[PDB]
RNA sequence: CGAGUGGCUUGCUACCUCGAUGUCGGUUCCCUCCAUCCUGCCCGUGCAGAAGCGGGCAAGGGUGAGGUUGUUCGCCUAUUAAAGGAGGUCGUGAGCUAGGUUUAGACCGUCGUGAGACAGGUCGGCUGCUAUCUACUGGGUGUGUAGGUGUCUGACAAGAACGACCGUAUAGUACGAGAGGAACUACGGUUGGUGGCCACUGGUGUACCGGUUGUUCGAGAGAGCACGUGCCGGGUAGCCACGCCACACGGGGUAAGAGCUGAACGCAUCUAAGCUCGAAACCCACUUGGAAAAGAGACACCGCCGAGGUCCCGCGUACAAGACGCGGUCGAUAGACUCGGGGUGUGCGCGUCGAGGUAACGAGACGUUAAGCCCACGAGCACUAACAGACCAA
RNA sequence: GGUCUUAAGGUAGCGUAGUACCUUGCCGCAUCAGUAGCGGCUUGCAUGAAUGGAUUAACCAGAGCUUCACUGUCCCAACGUUGGGCCCGGUGAACUGUACAUUCCAGUGCGGAGUCUGGAGACACCCAGGGGGAAGCAAAGACCCUAUGGA
RNA sequence: GCGAAAGCCAAGGCCUGUCGGGAGCAACCAACGUUAGGGAAUUCGGCAAGUUAGUCCCGUACCUUCGGAAGAAGGGAUGCC
RNA sequence: CGUGGAAGUCUGUUAGAGUUGGUGUCCUACAAUACCCUCUCGUGAUCUAUGUGUAGGGGUGAAAGGCCCAUCGAGUCCGGCA
């Protein structure tokens, strides 16, 4: 699987899923990622991110 | 019980104000016991994904309110660990109201439900919009 | 009337001292079953990962999918097996006899023994066979040692020296097969002895933690709400009654935690091999990188990292063995991060 | 109606203590009793089944969370296998609490001419001490057994190391007209307890990086201070639980009980002799300690002018002193450097853009730049430091 | 009861009260559950009018109760920070001491023993600890009674 | 900055709120920071802690002795150039 | 609508005065009444320095039997007194 934040190949047997209000899923492979997206942030914007590079 | 096929970290405690995931008439729910458990000496009763509950009706409809009826926990704020390691988690705590024989009170059921409740809650599930 | 609870901590495990060995000394051994065998080996705790696996239990619902499985890398390098004890049964109990020793010893064995120059193996082998016929031999055993210098992460170069029991098939046929292994140069794997998907008894010196209170110790309460403020937070509540008018070795009390010999039971053995598959990336954290024999223990192992732990064939089993596990995925990801 | 046991209730007495043995309830932590609430094994039934009712053995384990009340007790709610009782100075204030009782202030009611009283109510109202001995938890130093290293043995010691529940198949079956509805066994899980561990999730992380408010060093750059990080964001190692792993079966002997053979007593009789079975309880099994076990142990090798040990030195898998473990050039033990692996999130400077402004100036944007800065981890690497050298010893 | 003591015989109000023994009074509100709190009823053991009754805006480090919000008060504890604590140099008290004293289980004794009896256990010394016992230390009991005491 | 407020800094004063050295520095204690999920279940009692917060705009109930209640409540705004 | 600027008026660690809770720290103390945080009053029946008056069955007391030099339901010293 790929992270759908950041966009780096999620390590198997790590990370998090988060489960959205209307059922939208939202992997995640760190807690950096869940904290910078609960933060507002976009992962365009964040050049340390793959999806921006 | 049968096996859930997950291991859960309870994220509910009894008095605990959760949502009633359903067309019931109730919007709030308080957990006031749990099914099966017994504790040890000053721990808080604790209730999670899966577990059938004794509820009470705190903010509903008239003739839902002040209601003691039991429900099961249907989504939770803790993580839950599923078989290949992933961790899953809700936006909220979600219960539904149930009945003497399993089933569902309401007709219509809001929001998502973890496959693992599925699996244990026949008709809870095949009333189910999105399962997680 | 005061609600029950159960008492803080086991009193099995007592006194909760220092371990006179640093190597773990096993206390009892599996039955004379199969074809003659050596009951036992060793190795160097490496660090953790986990693994993707089939699973194996006819009886899950879930056979065949994949399954993460957490796992402890331990180092295990040929031993050598440079004697044979044997005990004999006295009104007092089981007393050694003699030994049997060899010719080849491993170069940096001096740095623990007084190393052997003149001995006599015949005559020895013969009074163990003379006891034999009498009908009051006990059980054989041998002197094992580990190789810490094949092991470039662990310091030390001063072998580890253990006992080893040998059972099987009669006492005639596994005598033989111990004094086989012997008179070679004693040099024997994990392979040897154990199969992937075996359960195996780990033990181990666990994590020494200097003195520590109640609370960590003994697991007892903090004080709670205004008696925490009081000016005690993490003592008990009393050393106990007025009458019995002493203190009770059974209460709560500090002193020393970790440290002590601990045998942690049915732990299935993954996977054994050699090479670099089972290695961290950036080395395993306070150890370094695994390029040689080792086994994958699923769980935990008691002790720290480059610590000396045992293993043995499960005594009291629960499950069947169910042999060579299918491993779809090795983690190989850096423990920083 | 009669006979008792206990010492939990109350009463009686006035033996002990008035140069003081701190007091109700609660809390915390430890041991125990059985008159057993649940769990195990049994007998009876007004025992079809299911569910009960009554009785026997049995104290291994468990017996929980909450609403009023200072309450003990109790009433009440929802869970539960069950939510048993009692002793330990009504266990426990050189442990805690101060709500109650129990001073000095005050009010109300009642009584009193009054001061004042109340075995009534009510608001407020103080809790000292550096442990000598002993006791236990852990840690050392000596002596004994009488040179050293390594490996063991097992007298004894501790354990609850496990207890309990739900579900599935059995089976909608046995049983019963029907309603209803089991078990043996085999499985999956949960709960409480227990021991250990950190790959994973989570917390911390006044290491570290970044944003940024006030002020000071003229601005810039870069810094100090704002409590022992100014605040906010992220966070490695480690330590951790809210995370993860592990904790039988089976033997042996019994209790209540079910029986066999069997006599006294030609029969009968589970008992008198003998025997087969049979509890979560007992013993073993399993884990932990354990040569100071005074019968003070065993084995093997090294050594008595030399085996080994100590000091010293570099360090931790160890650590409050002491102890313990590893390495010491025949070397990777620690540091430096370089990689790797990680944290933050794009450096200073310069260029272009930039709302405007005549210009001066200009918050900011982009590029250079996965940049800059940093790391409690790993690898490489003898470059620096593990040098020099002393002592004890049959 | 349909007067009598001793003059009158409780009127407005308020009322289970900071006054109500019975008492967790009854009904209701609220809570899963409320000896609490509030409302109503109220025969008030033994309310009540300047021994002031009642009512009340405002005020309050006054007493009780409820809701929203918040949170380590709690479930259940963890990690960290600073000063101690520990080791070293220097400085350097006090409380306390009939004697003896390594105790433990039972017993006995003025009935609550480290010292008596019977057993069990126990090699000596030292370090750290939390305080079970010395009916621990500190105070010729504040309570109770007593004295042909005091104020 | 509203300020004789906080915080920072001069002039001036001081390192004499007068014992030091060492251990990643253990238990335990005093002060304190941060804790996932839950959110008063704690307790006689939210004791302790926390939450809110400055300023401007909108808006503000019952009751009232007409003064008050009231900053009721509630909602929005806030920097730099 | 403005002006005006009243108040035993409000907020305020302004100075200053006081002392609610923590039943925190201390309790052979720094201290024979201390330390910290919290809290109250802060234009008035306000707070404060100096000077001065009231004396022991007497003062003084917005009253607690409070206070009258660590001494108060009758100060302290010496004497009566052995
Ligand atoms: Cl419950
Ligand atoms: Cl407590
Ligand atoms: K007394
Ligand atoms: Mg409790
Ligand atoms: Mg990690
Ligand atoms: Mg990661
Ligand atoms: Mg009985
Ligand atoms: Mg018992
Ligand atoms: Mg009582
Ligand atoms: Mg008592
Ligand atoms: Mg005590
Ligand atoms: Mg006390
Ligand atoms: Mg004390
Ligand atoms: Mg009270
Ligand atoms: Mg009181
Ligand atoms: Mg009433
Ligand atoms: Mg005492
Ligand atoms: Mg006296
Ligand atoms: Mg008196
Ligand atoms: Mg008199
Ligand atoms: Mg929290
Ligand atoms: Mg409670
Ligand atoms: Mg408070
Ligand atoms: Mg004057
Ligand atoms: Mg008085
Ligand atoms: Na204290
Ligand atoms: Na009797
Ligand atoms: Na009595
Ligand atoms: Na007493
Ligand atoms: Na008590
Ligand atoms: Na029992
Ligand atoms: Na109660
Ligand atoms: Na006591
Ligand atoms: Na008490
Ligand atoms: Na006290
Ligand atoms: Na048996
Ligand atoms: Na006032
Ligand atoms: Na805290
Ligand atoms: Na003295
Ligand atoms: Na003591
Ligand atoms: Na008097
Ligand atoms: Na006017
Ligand atoms: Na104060
Ligand atoms: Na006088
Ligand atoms: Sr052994
Ligand atoms: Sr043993
Ligand atoms: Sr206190
Ligand atoms: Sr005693
Ligand atoms: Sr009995
Ligand atoms: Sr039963
Ligand atoms: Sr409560
Ligand atoms: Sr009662
Ligand atoms: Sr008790
Ligand atoms: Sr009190
Ligand atoms: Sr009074
Ligand atoms: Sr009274
Ligand atoms: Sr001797
Ligand atoms: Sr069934
Ligand atoms: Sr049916
Ligand atoms: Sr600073
Ligand atoms: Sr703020
Ligand atoms: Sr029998
Ligand atoms: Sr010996
Ligand atoms: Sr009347
Ligand atoms: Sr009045
Ligand atoms: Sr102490
Ligand atoms: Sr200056
Ligand atoms: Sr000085
Ligand atoms: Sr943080
Ligand atoms: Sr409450
Ligand atoms: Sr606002
Ligand atoms: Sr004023
Ligand atoms: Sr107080
Ligand atoms: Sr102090
Ligand atoms: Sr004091
Ligand atoms: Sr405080
Ligand atoms: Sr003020
Ligand atoms: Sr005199």
């Amino acid at each position: 699987r790929e992270c759908d934040y950041c966009g780096t190949d999620i390590e198997p047997g790590t990370g998090t899923m988060f489960v959205h209000k209307d059922g939208a899923t939202t992997h995640f492979c760190s807690s950096k990622c869940e904290n910078n997206a609960d933060l507002g942030r976009e992962a365009r914007n964040l050049e340390w991110t793959d999806t921006a590079r | 019980m049968e096996a859930l096929g997950a291991d859960v970290t309870q994220g509910l405690e009894k008095g605990s104000l959760i949502t009633c995931a359903d067309n019931t008439g109730a919007r709030e729910l308080k957990v006031i016991s749990v099914h099966g458990y017994s504790g040890t000496k000053n721990r808080h009763p604790k209730a999670g994904l899966g577990d059938k509950i004794t509820v009470s009706v705190t903010k509903g409809t008239p003739e839902m309110r002040r209601q003691v009826l039991e429900a099961v926990v249907v989504r939770q704020r803790k993580p839950i660990r599923r078989p290949d390691g992933t961790r899953v988690k809700f936006e909220d705590n979600a219960a539904v109201i149930v009945d003497e024989n399993e089933d569902p009170r309401g007709t219509e059921l809001k929001g998502p439900i973890a496959r693992e409740v599925a699996q244990r809650f026949g008709s809870v599930a095949s009333a189910a919009t999105m399962i997680v | 009337p005061q609600p029950s609870r159960p008492r803080k901590g086991s009193l099995g495990f007592g006194p909760r001292k220092r371990s006179t060995s640093e190597t773990p000394r096993f206390n009892s051994w599996p039955s004379d079953d199969g074809q003659p065998g050596v009951q036992g080996f060793a190795g160097y705790k490496a660090g953790m990962t986990h693994v993707v696996l089939v699973n194996d239990e006819p009886n899950s619902p879930r056979e065949g999918m994949e399954e993460t499985v957490p796992v402890t890398v331990i180092e295990t390098p040929p031993m050598r097996a440079v004697a044979l004890r044997a005990y004999e049964d006295t009104p007092y109990g089981q007393r050694p006899l003699t030994e049997v020793w060899t010719d080849e010893f491993h170069s940096e064995l001096d740095r623990t023994l007084d190393v052997p120059e003149d001995h006599d193996p015949d005559a020895a082998e013969e009074q163990i066979r003379d006891a034999h016929e009498a009908g009051d031999l006990g059980d054989l055993r041998l002197i094992t040692h580990t190789v810490p210098d094949a092991v470039p992460s662990v310091p030390k170069k001063k072998p580890d020296v253990m006992e080893t029991r040998v059972g099987g098939g009669s006492v005639s046929d596994r005598l033989d097969h111990a004094l086989d292994i012997v008179e070679d140069g004693g040099e024997h794997a994990m392979n040897d002895i154990f199969r992937a998907g075996e359960y195996a008894d780990v033990a181990g010196v666990t994590k020494g933690k200097g003195t520590q209170g109640p609370v960590k110790r003994w697991g007892v309460q903090k004080r709670k709400g205004k008696h925490a403020r009081q000016g005690w937070r993490r003592r008990i509540g009393n050393l106990g009654p007025w009458n019995p008018s002493r203190v009770r070795s059974t209460v709560p009390q500090q002193g020393q935690t970790g440290y002590h010999q601990r045998t942690e039971l049915n732990k299935r053995l993954i996977d054994i091999g050699e090479g670099d598959e089972p290695t961290v990336d950036g080395g395993f954290v306070n150890y370094g990188e695994v390029d040689g024999p080792y086994t994958l223990v699923k769980g935990s192992v008691p002790g720290p990292d480059k610590r000396l732990v045992r293993f043995r064939p499960a005594v009291r089993p629960n499950d069947q063995p169910r042999l060579d596990p299918e491993v779809r995925y090795v983690s190989n990801e850096s423990n920083q991060g």
